[PDB]
């Protein structure tokens, strides 16, 4: 059981660009490292293996290298097609690992967030449950993050979270986060608010409603 | 000997006006641009506007464009900026400085500065709150009684305890501005725990401005 | 000289073909600052140059301390600037009864604005205004506007650090070519119908 | 439109010891940068103008120096009269921005405050709001947190914060901080606490109590 | 020999009133008269210990 550690876990890189991705290995694991590219709804290609081999059916623009336990995955020009998930692997020793895995994206202009909240509707409170939903629409870079406030204060332990994939032109994405109540929790508080953080904002968004409001 | 002196300061509603004036001695405003220089309470300075004397040409930062207009009288020896349309972002500090030529000079002489404050909450006296002591063992043996003092406009207000007879281990607080649009500050008096239940302990604010005084005891509680 | 030049304008005096001993200058010590880079100022008279360049100029006594190489501030960033490799001596003394005038004498002048530092021995006596906004002059003094130059108060009550000063250097030029400036060689009496 | 970033918002050094402070243009600012030093209840004294001109009036202590956009304030010696919050004005263009403040404090062992709570009373209750006051007393340097909590958990828009000057000999100050919550919030919620932050203090000092008590 | 500051009990010439002899020691602690200025034993123009 040998772990290869990849980073950066995201890379951004326009197109025509050079992109190294670097793989390590906890120990050695000769030179038995193959690199794979993984696009969304489908299966990881082979695109180097045996630390340095192309892979036939791979574009030139790929090759790879090693120095000590430090494998390397080089794409000398970004095209359209190479915005994917990279994966090594080892085939040293049993039980055979793979990496985090890293995704390359087109470091599109880097902006802050739309942001829109979605207040406990009297239809949805209808289950005996309420959430709060607040959706941060077409933005970049991918590492983004929501605080939650209740009475304008600080949440912890009742919330949920996921990101969409990248646009096809812009490579913005959106968030979704959410609160999660019972109806009964609802009824306890007064003003819910949704603060949003990002690496192209400012200042936090910060977005209200009234119990009961909308 | 060179000196600059503010006046025009003071409280306005929101929406209203105050002008603000600095008047000179020790050199001429020909030559020289006059500014004015604002600082919040708690925050660092901010060039407001400025006009060259000699020409009439002016610049204003775009935080106070529209709003604020700056004016210079070089047979008087004084300058002004007219503040119209305050907003309750525009409470400050405004000084007046001097920096020679249109810019690209520092600024040698600045007057002391007046209190601008904008504030629909009008001029009030305080009221004031007591804070119960710890009852829990502490480092030295001491405990505080204390107050807050609240609701009050302008600033400053003068805390002190026992009726302003008790100095001796006041610690007052700064006040700052609440949503009421009104000052608020805490105190607290602290002495080994067994001199709570010996020495008076009210709370002494003193608010010129509202022409009173609120005398308010503090005592003990279970805690 | 009787008068000398602004520091943005400073003189440049070419000197070749000619002979005179530096300590001349040092034993007569009407300067309150002499210093001398690369060559020592020990009545070093024995030393030939292919050229000699005297500059001169009026600054205010803070300033003195900035003629010299390794140093950096309005001066030498801006106004005259000696190299990291200079040889050369520094000399300055206080011209208080000569470069004030009551009322000020403002007939000195310096550069407060350039869009880069000069070079060693650069010399740059535009009068062109300076943009220091984003808005075109088009030759209007005014705010971002800055005429590049600007007087020198020198009062007659100026404290020492705001009293003019005369400031003179010789660069001593050293090429790989025939020499021309040098000093007095002391010279003795002829003897005669002695060993000697 | 230049503007100025200052570095540190505090310094510490003990008299007699060296002080330098950077001042950093975003833009060129030529040799139009002014330093000041500000007392207070006072106006800003000039020290140094056009980057290196010490003002007359100024003691010989102070000076400065450039390289590029960083204007180095410079106290070669402190004396007791030189702590001060230090300034940086750009008079190049216009608008003239300024730097932060930098607060020069004289190097004294750090330590930890001493924390008093004062949860709000039945007689400060009367009004129809609680205040829970958490004072900390005694402590350098400046720099200090309340993490305040209420349920165990961190809260924030429900407070404000006092901070007192310095001690002439020690140069140590208290800090208030205090929560917000209207009486009927106050009985909403079980476990109040002040959880301190502070460079001395090797681990956060917390003090608390249920709601009703005190 | 090697201490934080500088050795400051081991002392070091930098400067000698004539060329030192080979093999022969120079104990002498009189400051060095570099310049034209008479130095007499004290630090002034051009002078240095």
């Amino acid at each position: 059981d040998i772990q290869m550690t990849q980073s950066p876990s995201s890379l951004s890189a326009s197109v025509g660009d050079r992109v190294t991705i670097t793989c390590r290995a906890s120990q050695s694991v000769s030179s038995a490292v193959a690199w794979y590219q993984q696009k969304p709804g489908k299966a990881p290609k082979l695109l180097i293996y045996s630390a340095s081999d192309l892979y036939s059916g791979v574009p030139s623009r790929f090759s790879g290298s090693r120095s000590g336990t430090d494998f390397t995955l080089t794409i000398s020009s970004l095209q359209p097609e190479d915005f994917a998930t990279y994966y090594c692997q080892q085939s040293h020793t049993y039980p055979i690992t793979f990496g985090q895995g890293t995704k390359v994206e087109i470091k599109r202009t880097v902006a802050a967030p739309s942001v829109f909240i979605f207040p406990p509707s009297d239809e949805q409170l209808k289950s005996g449950t309420a959430s709060v939903v607040c959706l941060l629409n077409n933005f970049y870079p991918r590492e983004a993050k929501v605080q939650w406030k209740v009475d304008n204060a600080l949440q912890s332990g009742n919330s949920q979270e996921s990101v969409t994939e990248q646009d096809s032109k812009d490579s913005t994405y959106s968030l979704s986060s959410t609160l999660t109540l019972s109806k009964a929790d609802y009824e306890k508080h007064k003003v819910y608010a949704c603060e949003v953080t990002h690496q192209g904002l400012s200042s936090p968004v910060t977005k209200s409603f009234n119990r009961g409001e909308c | 000997e060179v000196q600059l002196v503010e006046s025009g300061g003071g409280l306005v509603q929101p929406g209203g006006s105050l002008r603000l004036s600095c008047a000179a001695s020790g050199f001429d405003l020909g030559g020289y641009s006059m500014h004015w220089v604002r600082q919040a309470p708690g925050k660092g300075l901010e060039w407001v506007a400025g006009i060259y004397a000699s020409g009439g040409a002016t610049a204003y930062a775009d935080s106070v464009k529209g709003r604020f207009t700056i004016s210079a009288d070089t047979s008087k020896n004084t300058a002004y900026l007219q503040m119209n349309s305050l907003r309750a972002e525009d409470t400050a500090v405004y000084y007046c400085a001097r920096s020679y030529y249109y810019g690209g000079f520092g600024m040698d002489y600045w007057g002391q500065g007046t209190l601008v404050t904008v504030s629909s909450a009008s001029t009030k006296g305080p009221s004031v709150f007591p804070l119960a002591p710890s009852s829990k063992s502490t480092s030295g043996g001491t405990a505080a009684l204390g107050c807050l003092v609240k609701d009050y406009f302008p600033e400053p207000v003068t805390v002190s305890w026992n009726s302003g007879a008790l100095t001796s281990g006041v610690h007052t607080f700064p006040a700052v501005l609440q949503s009421s649009g009104l000052y608020s500050l805490s105190s607290v008096v602290t002495v080994p725990s067994s001199s709570l239940g010996t020495q008076t302990y009210i709370c002494n604010v003193n608010h010129k401005p509202s022409n009173t005084k609120v005398d308010k005891k503090v005592e003990p509680k279970s805690c | 000289a009787t008068r000398f030049a602004s520091v943005y304008a400073w003189n440049r005096k070419r000197i070749s073909n000619c002979v005179a001993d530096y300590s001349v200058l040092y034993n007569s010590a009407s300067f309150s600052t002499f210093k001398c880079y690369g060559v020592s100022p020990t009545k070093l008279n024995d030393l030939c140059f292919t050229n000699v360049y005297a500059d001169s100029f009026v600054i205010r006594g803070d300033e003195v301390r900035q003629i010299a190489p390794g140093q950096t501030g309005k001066i030498a960033d801006y106004n005259y600037k000696l190299p990291d490799d200079f040889t050369g001596c520094v000399i300055a003394w206080n011209s208080n009864n000569l470069d004030s005038k009551v009322g000020g004498n403002y007939n000195y002048l310096y550069r407060l604005f350039r869009k880069s530092n000069l070079k060693p021995f650069e010399r740059d006596i535009s009068t062109e205004i300076y943009q220091a906004g984003s808005t075109p002059c088009n030759g209007v003094e005014g705010f971002n506007c800055y005429f590049p130059l600007q007087s020198y108060g020198f009062q007659p009550t100026n404290g020492v650090g705001y009293q003019p000063y005369r400031v003179v250097v010789l660069s001593f030029e050293l090429l790989h070519a025939p020499a021309t400036v040098c000093g007095p060689k002391k010279s003795t009496n002829l003897v005669k119908n002695k060993c000697v």
